[PDB]
């Protein structure tokens, strides 16, 4: 198990580690997260009690460096940072280890939720989407742009997701119109997954970003993208079919975990209704119809 | 975006544009089996393409071999009417191409708009006017060369004939559309009205009789009161 600690917390804040969350006040003696699971991406983030604009945080991964947070006063949030002296900074955690002014991360043995929303997620294709070379770890906000977005104002700090429009020349090939447009297998299997992801885990990793940056910071492009992507899979007549049950097993934990509080914003009704009653792949997504049903029967 | 009251000017000033009616595209006789169940056999139809200030129709004939061997033919329908009207601005010169496309019926949009990707510059814009050009079949030539053809054509028209010489598009828009609409709510009459009177005769390249200026008046009155007649017989006024 590997460890973020933190310098101190000067402001009150809302803190996330993956899916828990936990609250520290204004100067609390709190030196940060231990006991973090190896293996995964994580995602450390940040709502401040005085102001809930600009929900803020980092994508990291343990494996690739000694990461801390330290408040900065001049721009006013908790920054990442990598320390590369590896003694300097084992024998600050082990003081704060020993002092107990660390929270657990606080998985439970049984649960494997955190795997089931990060299976496909790699920080390697997170840095290329979030572009900022400097740094091993990725910052997002509430407020970051897509390059989509962008499109239709700042590039350096933008989400580099994949760019899908159904009415593009991409999406489309002269000659097959309506085959194309109302079957949008040649855009899922040649375009997007032997041309550009060159595979499903790839795709996959990049819905499964986007869902967890619209549900962790609210960043509408990312739930934009997270519903393009599903809408794609949905709106194709030939998928592998390995790839539809890893979608259903997928997106069922994906609603399993929404706050069921977020759901009026979170879910785009058109998308979820014509995925799981009018599509092609209406019958296929048996779990994920199950649970929406079971949980989120007003918006269908 | 949407064409309508506000914005009715705008088909008469001079960016080119033009009205898409794919009412006529599919067209069908609905009757008994032997075996006592329903079949359809499909008729020859057409796309109506009007740029709304010359008074130009490009009239594509939609032959029943088009149909053969398809099916959800009333979805293939608005396809091959997007695919005919792009292949129509392709064979314009870059200069006689419309600037806007107006369809009439919303279900038209994402067909025209996915053919004319080519063509980003080009607006494809639905109307909230309520246009009765499904009434093309109704005018004696239109009907006579869409029944009569035996491959898929292109026949063209001046559905004004050579009103431009005495009044305006709008005008002439405005006649149409009355002539269109009365002909849609009472084809006997509508017609009965526009050929009662055997001395006045349509030219030989002609969709309409070559009435006077007067004339036209008497007739349009004529056309208004049928309207007004109609919609007292429907609703009981
Ligand atoms: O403007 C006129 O009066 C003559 C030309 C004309 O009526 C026309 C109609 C259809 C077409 F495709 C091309 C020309």
């Amino acid at each position: 198990m590997n460890t973020v600690p933190f310098t101190s917390a000067p402001i009150e804040v809302t803190i996330g580690i993956d899916q828990y969350s936990f609250n520290v006040k204004e100067n609390q003696p709190f030196h940060g997260i231990k006991d973090i699971p190896i293996g995964h991406v994580h995602v450390i983030h940040f709502q401040h009690a005085d102001n809930s604009s600009m929900r803020y945080g980092y994508w990291f991964d343990c494996r690739m460096g000694n990461f801390y947070i330290q408040y900065d006063p001049k721009d006013g949030l908790y920054k990442m940072m990598e320390e590369r002296d590896g003694a300097k900074f084992e024998n600050i955690v082990h003081n704060f280890k020993e002092r107990q002014m660390m929270v657990s991360y606080p998985k439970i043995d049984e649960d494997d939720t955190w795997y089931n929303l990060t299976e496909f997620v790699q920080m390697d294709k997170i840095r290329k989407i979030v572009r900022k070379d400097e740094n091993q770890f990725s910052y997002v906000d509430s407020s970051m742009t897509t390059v989509q977005e962008n499109e239709l104002s700042d590039p350096a700090h933008s989400l580099n997701y994949t760019v899908i429009n159904f009415k593009s020349r991409e999406a489309i090939r002269p000659g097959h119109e309506m085959e194309d447009f109302l079957d949008k297998s040649y855009y899922l299997n040649t375009v997007m997954l032997q041309g550009i992801f060159k595979n499903s885990s790839n795709y996959f990793g990049e819905l499964q970003f986007a869902f967890l940056n619209a549900m962790f910071f609210g960043n509408y492009g990312s739930s934009l993208q997270w519903h393009a992507m599903i809408e794609l899979i949905c709106s194709s007549a030939t998928v592998p079919k390995h790839m539809l049950d890893k979608l259903d097993e997928i997106l069922y934990y994906q609603i399993k975990t929404l706050p069921e509080q977020y759901s009026d914003i979170l879910l785009n009704e058109r998308v979820w209704n014509i995925c799981l009653y009018s599509s092609f792949q209406k019958n296929s997504l048996h779990n994920t119809e199950k649970i929406m049903e079971n949980k989120y029967p007003e918006l269908l | 975006g949407a064409m309508n009251s506000s914005n009715y000017a705008e088909l008469f000033n001079n960016d080119i544009k033009l009205f898409v009616d794919d009412t006529n595209v599919y067209r069908v006789t609905v009757h008994k089996t032997f075996e006592g169940n329903v079949a359809t056999k499909a008729i020859n139809g057409c796309i109506f393409t009007l740029n709304p200030k010359t008074g130009h129709l490009f009239l594509k004939i939609i032959h029943t071999s088009v149909w053969a061997g398809q099916k959800r033919l009333s979805q293939l329908a608005k396809w091959k009417t997007a695919e005919e009207v792009s292949a129509l601005v392709r064979s314009l010169p870059k200069e006689e191409q419309p600037k806007q496309i107006i369809v009439t019926r919303k279900a038209m949009l994402d067909p025209l708009e996915v053919h004319m990707l080519d063509f980003p510059n080009i607006a494809i814009r639905p109307t909230e006017l309520r246009l009765p050009f499904s009434a093309a079949m109704s005018i004696d030539k239109l009907s006579d060369v869409v029944m009569k053809a035996t491959e898929p054509q292109m026949v063209l028209f001046n559905i004004y004939d050579d009103w431009l010489d005495r009044i305006s598009s709008y005008t002439a828009f405005s006649r149409l559309t009355l002539l269109l609409r009365a002909l849609k709510t009472n084809e006997e009459s509508a017609k009965m009205i526009l050929l009662s009177d055997p001395t006045i005769t349509i030219k030989s390249y002609h969709l309409w009789p070559s009435f006077t200026d007067e004339q036209w008046i008497t007739i349009e009155s004529q056309m208004r009161d049928l309207i007004l007649t109609e919609y007292g017989r429907k609703y009981n006024v």
